[PDB]
């Protein structure tokens, strides 16, 4: 017996599938524990989650759990060094988050599997002893004021908070979970608050043994991760806090029946359709909410979507039941709007009723619980393994919520049927129990209130008593009809025999003039799915910017077409995914091997043969319209990533010529496209998974016989293969491209340092460099200097050339931060020459172990497999390769490495920046470098017509 | 659909 | 008066509008003279043409006088240095040639205006003792064997010789009259002649005074000129030879109702109707064979022509009179062959008979000859001026044909119309003596015959009885009419005033996203004509060969259907050029001005409104298709030059590419692709002449307008407007790329040292070098190590990128031929080092000299103006920038520029090599060592492999 | 249409 130890749950329910071995247990001082041993994983990881989040604020004080959050990650008493955590992590070869919700705050981290402890006990502190340090206090705030100021100018952001906002404000539902700058210093400073005191206070409050959660994966035995656990978390003082319980709905009699019409930052139409429900979480073994969920969001034959598409009011659905907090929850209905769906609100309500009745009607129906109940079972037998990062985060959650032995099953199995439930959710979803809200540009100057922390402009209104009892006398409805039998269901989940001749690496085993297959029978996984990957190629597909609205719109259309149809084969666990690329299309069908083919076969006939409806073709053209638009609205560090895109490739359309050639678009013109297209292709394909090579060859040649049969398609030339060049900057030159971005009031920045085409050798000097300076950038550039939340290093990486960028979003001006990334810079290079060849094997340790991550899942494999494939670069093995030279590298190779290519006086250095400007702006603290006179760009193809191009990187 | 927020870091 | 000038002549009758001053004259000697003062030329020039040619080539030594003209350049008793010649040419930027015919041979040069005295000393020396060194000789036979060589291969010169060879053997019209190796060298030897001695004696027995005529141009005062002349030419000996006669037919009773069957090298399918005829040249002046072959040779409606096209039988039709000799001459009806029309050849030979009858059965019509004649007198009054070393040539040609006073107008004005000689002419146009060729790859293993000079296939066959009574009785056929009045004839030749504000250089007076416009008044020639250039860009005229193929198709069938209607305007001095380009489709419209609005407008119209005809479409298709695999059958060189243009530019279908994408085009896919072409355009124009500001804004607007209105057509995005790129190649770089020839037996090559974007200083380099080395180069490569007949050096300029070629056909084999060009590299290393201060001074005034030689015609300048314009340089003051920067560089420089970038182990050197190997295949200076080359071995893999350039930027 | 040895 051991007295650290409250007792062990039994055997912990797992997939026959899951290898993995789990052990539960509960703590002396309440905190719940699962454990999980696997012997073949790669990276370590452990997650702890605390019952308690934002509604916990003090309300005199907003966001004081998330700044809480923040600040834990800052230094704790035993391991004082202000990022000493994130630095044992980056060294080797982990990472880490976190994250408040209401109710819950959840920190997770992974690490090499040989570092579990190291890492661990470094993290525990976080719960032990964190200083907030009173000046890492000072600094770290900003970064919760960029956190915050990202989201305000943020459409979902604006509504979510409206929502809050607009139920009781005595409710702790209303409150900003965020917080800012003003809410945890301008304000507590002027109302006498000694923060460090109140995150001391709030700390030893509420992080409480009792109200904790902890999961830890690593290779040790289930025995050593327990002596492990009761080691760095027994000692974890209990203070036995009660848990915090809601049962008053936040939304009361008044805030019933009510109309918000609410102005929104980009050019969208929607509508919330909302009703409060009690907390349904306790009846997750029947579910009831689900159910309804699964009913009234349907998406095939007969579903409330279908009338609503047909009328062309809605384009697309989401309803169920949506979390609200212990006590409370709601079950929504969410469309968007054609222009046609705005004056027609009433109508669309109307008919949700409408369909909410024949399900009143038709009462609970046990076949569709089966139905639910079997393909969650199927769900969870094959259910890919997981990242360990996620997993233990995700059941340091859930331990809260289902005993030890169900954590793993909880989420996923059904047991009981209860039309009782389903009957009483169904009850509360009526007219007078309805709140309504529509998102429109058309509100603008008809609102007169102001949300308080994003300033959203809303107006609201009583619904009048005639239109609610319209609405509680909708009738039956002969458009609507429940689901019937889902026929994708799978059945077959035979693993066929592994091949005499499979190989570890895809084959190439077609080669035609129309075709090139790449194959591999899964020799990993050993479940019964396959992804199946092409590549279609076509001149056409980006010859102008209005080709390209076209084989945007086309194939939009075609989705759309197939919704119907497909939605049963995503329930069943198959689902596509097409779009049109810069070379012509990509097509991804993944999911149970068993249908695979019928969907696959539908898609190509559906393509093949396709019939434009009229009315489908001008709502989805008036919606790539706003979206081609609705891109002003972006973010400022993707403006500047988007430009640089532009910028650096050969060609590449401009959202504004898009949006100018897409007048041009006509019905006439489209059908015409079409065949065009179609008529003359090359595939490439990725096929992987359970089948077999002859499998694979049919379902190639099936693809193409459809094509050739039904839309007369004939190869392409090896010589229209046309790949795109990357722009070849010059030996020492600087330029710099400039715009405002006319939405948000921060800046953004992209500074590319440009080396030279991808190759073993020059990979592995850029990687190793950007695993060097990855933490040191963060560390410097956010956390000591705080120029913003947003703060990335890493690798830049197309058309098969590549160098080392930075992206900044900050409310200083870009140029300011040009001259700190190049301050920091110099601090880098000191720092190599500084550092003993020890630290410096641990870096090439870390990038190792990065980059032999083994897949867990077949996707992460079919991707890397895609990543050869598309980028033509077909190295396969690269990573025992890249990995393999990688331990080769000295100090003095990459001292010398950051002289030739990155020093501010490099021989060759070249280097590119995208200034966005805020929406409005103009024309201790280590040394910036003196910078060149910045070339600055003053037109874009004209750039591009006065400079070299790379070459495109040889096959290997 | 059936439906399927959360302030952060990185 | 002078005792060595027989006699001065009065007025040369010239061109109302021309400024050049005219005297001819008579020499003491005999020889016939015209003096052309210039007093602004900035090339002189002379010819010389003596009446003597290779129908006089003993019957023994086949070739002499060709072979005599290749060796009179090789020295003379004063300029014994065997380059001397062509050397003070190079120097002093002239430019020499010749050529040898039947009955002459006619020798030419030009140079800077000051050297000529000198020139002509040296030239006047061919004509009075030439070296004929005798080991000059040896190598110098190897040229023309090389000549010989390069048109074995050859349809046109076969065909040429096979004529030859099917008339009268003891003729002299059937000699072989380029000579070859053989010829020349081996039959001579074996039977002891002494061909060094032929030389002389042909030379002596030959070149005599009485049969020479002599021309030259200068800025010399008439009496300068004439002085000049005397002192050069009055020391030429006459041995007053009579002067040959050819009074009988080559084609007599039995060579007559003949049939021709002969297999072509090229897939090609040809009739060849043939008449023999009294020489027609005494009746010069009512030129009834011109008269003729105007009517038969017609395209317009009602023309025999048409009719065979409609029939489906012909594409293209040639006739009229061809040159014979003094004595003889040929009327000839040629058509190409629609696989149809091959089967039905009988029927088109009647219907050539049935089109002769429509002329016999009414008679000689005034009207049209009156038409004929008024057309001439304006062609005539606004003649271009011409180019020096051209006019003194041909000028030269013609002294042995009219008096003095009438050389100038002879060969443009017609005088009186006699319609008792027209039908005299057209009575010898008759099934009873008619000859008939067909030429076919359907013969291929039927012909029991061959040629004995080219080894031409062929079968020979009476034509049956029956076959020539059947068109004897050929009646009239509603089908043919005479032509119609012709429409286009200009009348409105007043050239309107130089405006106000008319620039020196063409201006930009329009930039809509539609259409930029470039427009210049013509300040120098007066003239009332204009230039109207047109490219017109989209996307889809290149974007995949299918596409190609369809632009190509789209202008052919075009211009197959606008045909009838701008035939008439061709012979009224109105003419239009239309083809597709890597960027879309170029438009020009050249000629008097008067009308040319009335024929853009149709032609804009009947683009953007065109209908294609099923039998066209698929008639053009098959004659696309064969013209692409005709490639096969090209010159090496040519196929040197094919491959690097494929290796080094971006973009850039193949032939091979283009023929296989072909059978996709369907009628229903062209049918699509015209409005899909035409749709969205950028159009760029140069419109240079007489006309206005307001009139070319008009033009213009009337071309948009139309596109607008008939193909609803919309601008194009400045981003899409994209040029093409060179591949770059890397410092020290050697790529070889390599193929065969599978027809004619002799290799090609082509090397290119790359050297940098085109800009002033690199333009200048590279021109200088190229100057240098120009005659070295010929001289080294041919005339001493004779390795070829055809090899050149001097500037590539491409996608704005430029360097050194070379260009070599031989018969020794491509790794060979890279050593000598590389030897000779080092040999002018060596002699630059050396070469003396102003001798290197000398080069800079002749690259001068040549860049700032100022336009003498409208088009002229107009491709100078449109070159900057489709180049996107822009750069319209270029020579006078170039050649001012030019006279700065030094000897120190060239050497620098020589060791950085050409020199073989130059740090900088850039080197591709397309070697093309003959149909067999896999003393002299020190050739160096020479890397292993990377050997291309696929021009894609190539191409993805390096870097591509930037484009050059605008001025 | 109406009807119309070298070294270089």
């Amino acid at each position: 017996n051991n007295p650290a130890i409250k007792r062990i749950g039994n055997h912990i329910t797992k997939s026959p599938e899951d290898k993995r071995e789990y052990r539960g247990l509960e703590l002396a001082n309440g905190i719940k524990v699962l454990l999980i041993s696997d012997p073949t994983t790669d990276k370590s990881s452990a997650a702890l989650d605390v019952h308690i989040g934002s509604l916990s604020d003090p309300p005199n004080i907003a966001g004081l759990s998330h700044f809480l959050q923040h600040m834990l990650f800052l230094g704790t008493k035993k391991y004082p060094k202000e990022n000493e955590y994130s630095q044992f992590l980056s060294e080797h070869a982990g990472s880490s988050n976190a994250f408040t919700s209401g109710e819950h705050t959840n920190y997770y981290f992974d690490v090499s599997h040989e570092h579990l402890e190291g890492a661990l006990d470094r993290f525990a502190q976080f719960f032990l002893s964190p200083l907030f340090d009173e000046s890492a206090k000072d600094r770290e705030v900003n970064a919760v004021d960029s956190e915050h100021e990202k989201n305000v100018m943020n459409d979902a952001w604006r509504l979510f908070q409206l929502e809050k906002a607009t139920g009781n404000p005595k409710h702790p539902f209303s409150k900003f979970g965020t917080g800012n700058k003003y809410t945890l210093e301008t304000r507590p400073n002027q109302e006498g608050i000694d923060v460090r005191q109140e995150l001391l206070k709030f700390h030893s409050a509420y992080y409480s043994s009792n109200l904790m959660a902890v999961v830890v994966l690593g290779r040790e035995s289930l025995d050593d991760l327990t002596n492990l656990v009761v080691k760095l978390f027994s000692e974890v003082e209990n203070k036995n806090v009660p848990l915090p319980e809601f049962p008053e709905h936040p939304f009361q009699e008044e805030h019933l029946k009510q109309l918000y019409k609410i102005v929104p930052i980009k050019d969208i139409r929607n509508l919330y359709v909302t009703f409060p429900i009690p907390d349904l979480q306790k009846y997750y073994k029947s579910n009831p909410g689900h159910y309804l969920g699964h009913l009234i969001g349907h998406e095939g034959p007969g579903s409330l979507l279908s009338e609503l598409k047909s009328k062309g009011w809605v384009n697309t659905l989401v309803g169920g039941q949506k979390e609200g907090a212990r006590g409370f929850m709601f079950f929504i209905i969410n469309v968007d709007l054609t222009e046609e769906g705005l004056l027609h609100v009433e109508d669309i309500i109307l008919h949700m009723f409408q369909y909410i009745q024949k399900l009143r009607a038709e009462g609970p129906q046990e076949w569709v619980f089966q139905e639910l109940k079997d393909l969650n079972a199927v769900a969870f037998r094959f259910k890919d393994k997981e990242r360990p990062r996620g997993y233990t985060s995700k059941i340091a959650g859930i331990l809260h919520y289902y005993p030890l032995e169900e954590v793993l099953t909880a989420e996923y199995l059904l047991e009981e049927f209860r039309p009782d439930l389903i009957e009483m959710v169904l009850d509360k979803l009526r007219p007078e129990n309805v709140r309504v809200a529509i998102v429109s540009k058309s509100f603008e100057g008809k609102t007169d209130r102001t949300e308080e922390w994003y300033g959203t402009q809303y107006k609201q209104e009583a619904i009048p008593d005639e239109v609610i009892k319209k609405w509680q006398n909708a009738d039956l409805n002969g458009k609507f009809k429940l689901p019937t039998k889902n026929e994708f269901i799978p059945t077959n989940f035979e693993i066929l025999p592994l091949e005499k001749e499979a190989t570890p690496y895809p084959a190439l085993i077609k080669d035609t003039a129309m075709s090139k297959l790449w194959f591999k029978q899964d020799d990993k996984f050993f479940l019964p799915k396959a992804n199946l990957n092409f590549e279609f190629f076509s001149p056409f597909a980006y010859v102008d910017p209005l080709h390209s609205n076209m084989a945007y719109l086309y194939l939009e259309l075609l989705k759309d077409s197939l919704n119907e149809y497909a939605y049963a084969a995503e329930l069943a666990g198959l689902s596509y995914d097409l779009q049109n690329t810069i070379y012509g299309m990509y097509l991804s069908v993944k999911g149970y091997n068993d249908k695979q083919p019928i969907l696959l076969k539908k898609i190509i006939e559906k393509m093949a043969t396709f019939e434009i409806d009229e009315k489908r073709f001008e709502i989805i053209k008036e919606a790539y319209m706003r979206s081609l638009n609705n891109f002003r609205a972006e973010q400022p560090h993707q403006h500047a990533m988007y430009y640089l895109r532009l910028l650096m490739t050969e060609v590449a359309w401009t959202k504004d010529e898009l949006k100018e050639a897409l007048d041009d678009v006509t019905l006439p013109r489209l059908k015409a496209f079409i065949p065009q297209l179609l008529s003359r292709l090359h595939i490439e394909a990725l096929l992987h998974g359970n089948i077999t090579k002859q499998a694979a060859l049919g379902i190639m040649q099936m693809v193409e016989d459809t094509l050739i049969e039904h839309a007369h398609t004939k190869p392409l030339l090896p010589s229209q293969l046309v790949r795109y060049r990357e722009v070849q900057l010059p030996d020492r030159g600087w330029f710099v491209y400039q715009q405002r971005n006319e939405v948000h009031n921060n800046s953004g920045i992209e500074i590319y340092y440009q080396t030279d085409m991808q190759s073993t050798s020059e990979n592995m000097f850029l990687e190793l460099f950007a695993q060097i300076i990855s933490e040191p950038a963060f560390n410097t550039l956010r956390t000591k200097e705080q120029l913003g939340y947003i703060v990335f290093s890493g690798p830049r990486r197309a058309n098969g050339i590549q160098g080392l960028r930075f992206i900044i979003q900050s409310e200083k001006p870009p140029h300011y931060l040009e001259s700190r990334v190049e301050a920091f810079l110099i601090t880098m290079e000191k720092s190599i020459e500084d550092m003993t060849e020890e630290a410096f094997q641990k870096h090439i340790q870390a990038l190792a172990i990065r980059r032999l991550d083994k897949p867990k899942k077949l996707s992460a494999e079919s991707a890397k497999y895609w990543g050869e494939i598309i980028s033509q670069q077909y190295n396969f093995d690269r990573d025992n390769t890249e990995v393999a030279y990688l331990k080769t590298l000295t100090k003095e190779d990459i001292i010398k490495f950051y002289k030739e290519m990155l020093a501010v006086d490099a021989p060759r250095r070249h280097k590119v920046s995208v200034h966005v400007l805020a929406r409005e702006m103009d024309s201790n603290l280590s040394q910036a470098p003196a910078l060149p006179q910045p070339e600055v760009i003053q037109n874009m193809t004209e750039f591009k017509r006065g400079l070299p191009l790379f070459p495109l990187v040889k096959p290997h | 659909a059936s439906l399927a927020k959360r302030s952060r870091q990185v």
